[PDB]
């Protein structure tokens, strides 16, 4: 019922939640209240498929079993540069270092 | 109301205020003389920390079946030090 | 109140008359 | 000061009880005898149930069978059987608590490194002590008793 999201663009990561019976345009309103940009200047993406304004989050593929709290689903975002939208980019996170010599399984 | 939490490597995490006020340490950094920098917390840790905020706000008091909060071993050592420092 | 809050308090009063 | 008070009465009145394990851990049901001492009982696999013949007015606490991590039952610490009104067995839905992220991270690390390597980790000083301070039932009963005394 409740879906939890990570709206991401480049280095920006937004954490919010909506309901399955809420549309993508309604989610673009949520970003408008945050990043101060209108929906027609936003393009939301599941991975790399462009989600149109008319469909609900559950219909786009954000079911409650995938858009959970402890593991929220990434929602791609791209803004309009001048008159043409940017290329959908989400800068990856930092990588963790090598697992120490002790924390390894080791059992023969 | 939304606040912004920055990682050392330069990621910008925007979460609700009641979510950020889960950490007692963060309550004080923005109590008043918002935006916060964490110069020893990378992005892969601060992101998981932000997930715990949503995890606690959601499942505290809730009579539902509470699921495990997952932590990968490679980030377990770093997430612990941040959890100690961030107090949450 | 939880069911064991009464379980505690009833013991304290009974045990320590 | 004399007798510990987290204890069960010998009410001799039977009571149907069902433990449900709505947690991914292997739950260890624990009954406090009439003297406050905890009696362990056979473990519960995750997602499983079990009817249990306990008695009206007993006390039950549940922990992780391997790590002794604390668990909630019916959203609270301890469980008290009672009358079975019209057939009705009493449900003891064992659940996880919303752990503090610190205690949760210790839970993971304690399951990867094993005692003698707790001090082989390059972490801050007051964390080896937290790692070595494992979840204890006997001490959490002292805490649970001391908490409500002020109320
Ligand atoms: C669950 C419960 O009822 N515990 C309980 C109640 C009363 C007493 N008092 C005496 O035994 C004298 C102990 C435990």
């Amino acid at each position: 019922m409740d879906v939890f999201l990570m709206i991401r663009r480049h280095k920006t990561t937004i954490f919010t939640d909506a309901k399955e019976s809420s549309t993508v345009f309604e989610l673009k309103r949520i970003v408008e209240g945050i990043l101060k940009r209108p929906p027609d200047e936003q393009r939301l993406y599941k991975d790399d498929q462009l989600l149109d304004d008319g469909k609900t989050l559950g219909e786009c593929g954000f079911t409650s079993q995938t858009a959970r709290p402890q593991a929220p689903a990434t929602v791609g975002l791209a803004f309009r540069a001048d008159d043409t939208f940017e290329a959908l980019c989400i800068e990856p996170f930092s990588s963790p270092p090598e697992l120490p010599d002790v924390m390894k399984p080791q059992d023969s | 109301m939304y606040v912004k939490l920055i990682s050392s490597d330069g990621h910008e995490f925007i979460v609700k205020r009641e979510h950020a006020l889960t950490s007692g340490t963060i309550k004080a950094m923005l109590s008043g003389p918002n935006e916060v920098n964490f110069r020893e917390i990378p992005s892969h840790v601060l992101s998981k920390v932000c997930m715990y905020f949503t995890y606690k706000v959601r499942y505290t008091n809730s009579s539902t079946e509470i699921p495990e909060f997952p932590i990968a071993p490679e980030i377990a050592l770093e997430l612990l030090m941040a959890a100690n420092f961030l107090d949450c | 109140d939880p069911a064991w809050w009464n379980c505690f308090s009833a013991a304290q009063q009974c045990d320590a008359m | 000061r004399p007798r510990p008070v987290l204890r069960s009465v010998n009410s001799r009145e039977p009571s149907q009880v069902i433990f449900c394990n709505r947690s991914p851990r292997v739950v260890l049901p624990v009954w406090l005898n009439f003297d406050g001492e905890p009696q362990p009982y056979p473990t519960l696999p995750p997602g499983t149930g079990r009817r249990i013949h306990s008695y009206r007015g007993h006390l039950w606490l549940f922990r992780d069978a391997g790590t002794h991590d604390g668990l909630l039952v019916n959203q609270t610490e301890l469980f008290v059987p009672s009358l079975n009104v019209d057939g009705q067995p009493i449900f003891a839905n064992i659940t996880l608590p919303v752990y503090t992220l610190k205690e949760r991270c210790l839970q993971v690390v304690r399951s990867l490194v094993k005692p003698e390597n707790y001090r082989r980790l390059d972490i801050v000083r007051s964390l080896y002590e937290d790692l070595e301070d494992h979840p204890n039932v006997q001490k959490d009963l002292e805490r649970l008793t001391q908490e409500r005394i002020a109320h």
